[PDB]
């Protein structure tokens, strides 16, 4: 969790507040101080190595979030946890030389 | 499929050289008869992996 | 190595019997294991060498296919004019080397059928096949050792 | 003897098929080839193309929609649609939706001779102001073919999707003991078939035996030779 | 006309088109550098009734082995507000292409413990080793690498 | 295993064929029931596994489970290259991309 | 691939003289489009193909096949050089 | 498509059968089950009991003969006999000889309903002054049945014999990649069969594929319940 936190690839709530809009391009939340902030989601941007930098929303409309609560997952993150691959069912055995 | 057959006929009997670096002895280069294969990878016989 | 290695079990810890009928009876009570070394009359043997006495390899490998036997069990089998005490796996290996080389006589000449096959004996086998048979026959043998090598490694899990 | 058949089905998705008794070694001799064509060669349906009104390509977002088009196509790959008309090979389905709702599979504009088998399947969440105007080409096929293969151009802005045609989700079989028999060591085969509902397990098992018996007839008139 | 279908009005490829190696992404023409057409070239055109253009095709095509679908476009023209460009360059055009890459033979897999491997064989779910309940495994790893 | 009994299925004859050898080598304790020997394998991390090509089981128990596996980056120069004839450099006349 | 390769190494004192013989003979086969072959039609190497079994287009394969028949002679200064190709066409 | 089905034989004991080309997975789908049937279901005959004069045990010896009783049973387990009518379920063959003789299997007293396809098979070597009279059970069955399960008791001094009923000696198959234009990954199934000559490998194969499709027809009359 902390790796994706300090990498600034995910998106988190600046303060306590409630989510009012959620779509693939933006997440708008109304915070305590009364401000309305919409957070643009970077979508299919190109990294130095050509990998897709893509953020995806992880909150629902009307969801009340605390400060530091996750709003959008960055690349290689699942609900705020580093997601560098897949969990696959493996069998440890030879197999016809392949 | 007409020209894949054509490529198969020019390949027949011919050999290509396969080289893995570093070439430490002469067996770092060996000649094989090519078999056309699906994918993007060269398929290397397992008994020659020691030499390479 | 897995098919040419031989089982040795603990249960029959050198138990002695006067007749093979007594040993086969003790095996049916579960007092002696199949390949546990035992003494019948004065000779050393095991239950499997008394229970399974095959006329030819095709009968021995047929029995293994029917689940009555594993390739690693030690058994009496008649192969190439003499009555051998060996495992079906060791017979299978000789069948593999023989049919790749073509002549099962000279195959039996350069195979060490009394030990598990390993890195060095296989390496020695390849060299002796190169000397006796030549390049292409040794290449066919290597492909055969490859095929049955992977196939049996997967089979045994 | 004469082996007894029984079939204990559950809805249109699960089916157990027992066979008793069999000679020692026929449980796997029958069950495994049955499992192999079942999992591989049962004809079925799947989405093969998708058009969304204001979407040019798969790497797009829809205003007022949480999921991107890649996710939507991911969800559409899970849509199972059975055909009632065997004369029908292909079709097209419409889906329009508005406002704050969770567009599920059953929200498609209904159509005769086709039936959604998993209407609770999620498609997309639309918030207030969100519009999703979509139509999906659905074809009949077999096996698995990725989008990268078939090229049709149904529409200029249509998006080909991966086609997972086979309606069979899982196959297992169990070889057990049976005392229903003359001797002691006979087999008891029990096929276990899971499907998506488009094709019942008994239909798939019947089609499997057909494909096997069809392929069995290939050992017929050989081209003889001898050394 | 077919090789130009996905080119828009001004010669650069449209967003959403699928581009395979060799396809045109940005159309461009360059003056030939006036030279006599060869006598063989003259007789060739006389046979097919074609009058020689004074310009050659130097358009940006997609390199071999690369492709995908166009997702972005960008044009920077000299003499337009906000932009200054290299001397001698009239304008630059940038096209962004995206592709979905699924796992294939040759791709490199690894775990956090240093186990490395290249995918060598993609196998049908039917051939895969499976549990008694019919569940198949996803990947087979050789114990000899341990 | 409990869910399997609730569905009305005992120990498969192929599993008992594997359990026989796991006892020969000494991986399960002799005397225990088939379910107990399967449990002695399962907490060793090992399970009975069937070959999808034959229906027969692999002769020995086989440790399966979930492993975290990543797909690693693929540089541009690592992709499949192939030249017959192409450009050649100016001063040295050697092949040039 | 190359059957009888051990027998080919025996026909020559040096393995490299075999390569020269195979290569040079294969060059003559290409120059004359396999008309100058010494092989009978049933021992012509074939290529398994749909639409029939055509002749193997590999000249190195023919040269090795011909050399195994003994129907070729090879050696140094065996015949004048110019008179060779002048009289072979 | 429709694959070519070739056959390369050598006498009545060997058969090479190639089926090509075939869609992926089917070479294995056909291979193993047919292989399993060939080694376990094909019916044949086998020696099941022998009466030996002057001998009372399976591990003893016989004078006048260089071989012991164990070596005799082994040679009889290699004896292949053919029954001339299907109605015959068993028979008893007789052997009688004397003098310094090389006793082959063609030295059995000729029977009517039984042919011996091992005319020159070595059974025993008789020397100067030895006696050998012999009679042997021959039944028909399937597969491989040891003398341990059935202790047959129709004589007084008879010994049970391991019953190698199956006429098939050995089965080997493999699938390899064959190409058809664009694709290079199709199934080429090669089937290798050895028999004892009583039935040819080709006519052992058509029976295996006939036993298989017979067992597939059992999936026809279900007892449909549903839980």
């Amino acid at each position: 969790e902390r790796v994706v936190r300090d990498s600034l690839a995910a998106l988190y709530a600046e303060e306590d507040g409630e989510v009012v809009k959620v779509d693939g391009t933006r997440i708008a939340v109304r915070y305590e101080d009364g401000r309305l902030v919409e957070h643009p989601l970077r979508r299919y941007a190109r990294s130095n190595q050509g990998t897709a930098f893509d953020q995806r929303p992880r909150v629902r409309v009307g969801q009340r979030v605390k400060k530091g609560d996750l709003l959008a997952d960055g690349p290689a993150s699942e609900e705020g946890f580093l997601a560098l691959g897949q969990n696959v069912l493996v069998a440890i055995m030879p197999f016809d030389g392949y | 499929d007409e020209v894949w057959d054509a490529l198969e006929e020019v390949i027949h009997g011919k050999v290509v050289l396969l080289n893995r670096a570093p070439t430490l002895h002469r067996l770092g280069i060996q000649a094989f008869q090519p078999v056309l294969v699906e994918g993007q990878s060269i398929q290397l016989h397992p008994l020659v992996c020691e030499a390479f | 190595y897995y098919i040419t290695q031989v089982r040795k079990e603990k249960k029959g810890a050198g138990m002695a019997f006067a007749t093979p009928e007594e040993a086969l009876a003790a095996y049916e009570r579960g007092e002696v294991a199949l390949n546990a070394p035992i003494v019948v009359a004065g000779r050393e043997t095991s239950v499997g060498r008394l229970k399974f006495v095959f006329a030819n390899p095709d009968e021995a490998l047929l029995a293994v296919a029917h689940g009555l036997l594993d390739l690693q069990d030690v058994v009496t089998v008649r192969y190439l004019g003499r009555r051998l005490e060996t495992s079906p796996g060791r017979i299978l290996f000789a069948r593999i080397v023989g049919e790749a080389v073509g002549d099962e006589k000279v195959a039996q000449e350069l195979i060490q059928m009394d030990v598990p096959q390993e890195k060095n004996s296989l390496k020695d086998l390849v060299y002796q096949a190169f000397l006796r048979l030549g390049m292409e026959k040794t290449a066919r043998l290597l492909d055969a050792l490859k095929y049955y090598g992977f196939t049996l490694s997967t089979t045994s899990g | 003897k004469a082996p007894v058949f029984t079939a204990r089905t559950q809805g249109r998705h699960y089916g157990e098929f027992v066979l008793e008794p069999l000679e020692r070694g026929f449980g796997v001799t029958l069950g495994n080839p049955l499992r192999r064509i079942l999992l591989s060669s049962i004809p079925g349906t799947a989405v093969t193309s998708v058009y969304i009104e204001d979407v040019l390509h798969e790497f797009s977002t829809i205003p007022g929609v949480k999921e991107d088009v890649v996710e939507i196509i991911l969800n559409l790959k899970e849509l199972v649609v059975r055909f009632l008309d065997p004369k029908m090979a292909s079709t097209t389905l419409i889906l329009r939706a508005e406002g704050p709702k969770e567009v599920r599979a059953g929200d498609f504009t209904p159509s005769a001779d086709v039936e959604i088998m998993n209407p609770d399947l999620h498609i997309a969440t639309l918030e207030e102001g969100g519009k999703l105007y979509m139509e999906v080409r659905v074809d009949r096929g077999v096996g698995y073919v990725p989008a990268e293969r078939h090229g049709i151009k149904d529409r200029i802005n249509a998006i080909p999707v991966d086609a997972i045609f086979s309606p069979v989700r899982r196959v297992a079989f169990q070889v057990e003991d049976t005392r229903l028999g003359q001797r002691t060591d006979l087999d008891k085969l029990t096929l276990r078939i899971w499907t998506d509902g488009s094709v019942t397990p008994l239909e798939a098992l019947n089609q499997a035996v057909a494909i096997l018996k069809e392929h069995l007839n290939y050992f017929a008139n050989p081209e003889a030779s001898l050394l | 006309e077919a090789a130009l279908r996905d080119l828009d009005e001004e010669g650069i490829v449209r967003i959403g088109a699928e581009v395979k190696p060799g396809d045109i992404l940005v159309g461009r023409t360059s003056f030939k550098g006036e030279q006599e057409p060869s006598p063989e070239e003259r007789l060739l055109r006389s046979i097919f009734g074609e009058k020689a253009r004074d310009v050659k095709d130097t358009s940006l095509r997609v390199p071999p082995g690369e492709g995908g679908i166009v997702v972005g476009r960008l044009r920077l023209r000299r003499g337009d507000p906000g932009v200054e460009l290299k001397p001698g360059v009239r304008e630059v055009v940038r096209v962004f292409v995206a592709q979905k890459r699924k796992l294939q033979v040759g791709d490199k897999l690894a775990n956090r413990h240093g186990n490395k491997g290249v995918v060598a064989k993609i196998l049908p779910v039917e051939d895969m080793p499976h549990l008694p309940d019919g569940t198949p495994v996803d990947v087979i790893l050789n114990p000899l690498g341990v | 295993f409990g869910k399997r009994q609730g569905e009305g299925f005992g120990v498969d004859k192929r599993e008992k064929e594997v359990l026989a050898r796991a006892e020969k080598l000494g991986l399960v304790s002799p005397g225990k029931s088939p379910e107990e020997q399967l449990k002695e394998l399962f907490d060793l991390g090992k399970v009975v596994l069937y070959d999808g090509r034959t229906g027969e089981p692999f002769e020995g128990p086989i440790v399966v489970g979930q492993m975290f596996i990543m797909k690693l980056y693929h540089m541009v120069e690592d992709k499949m290259h192939a030249r017959s004839t192409g450009p050649y450099s100016l001063i040295t006349q050697q092949p040039l991309g | 691939a190359e059957p009888g390769i051990d027998k080919l190494f025996g026909m020559v004192d040096s393995k490299y003289r075999l390569t020269v013989v195979v290569a040079k003979r294969a060059q003559q086969l290409l120059r004359h489009r396999f008309k100058n072959t010494v092989l009978e039609p049933e021992e012509r190497p074939k290529m398994r193909t749909l639409e029939g079994l055509y002749d193997d287009p590999n000249a190195v394969t023919w040269a090795m096949k011909e050399l195994l028949t003994g129907r070729l002679f090879f050696g140094e200064n065996l015949v004048p050089e110019d008179r060779l190709q002048k009289e072979m066409e």
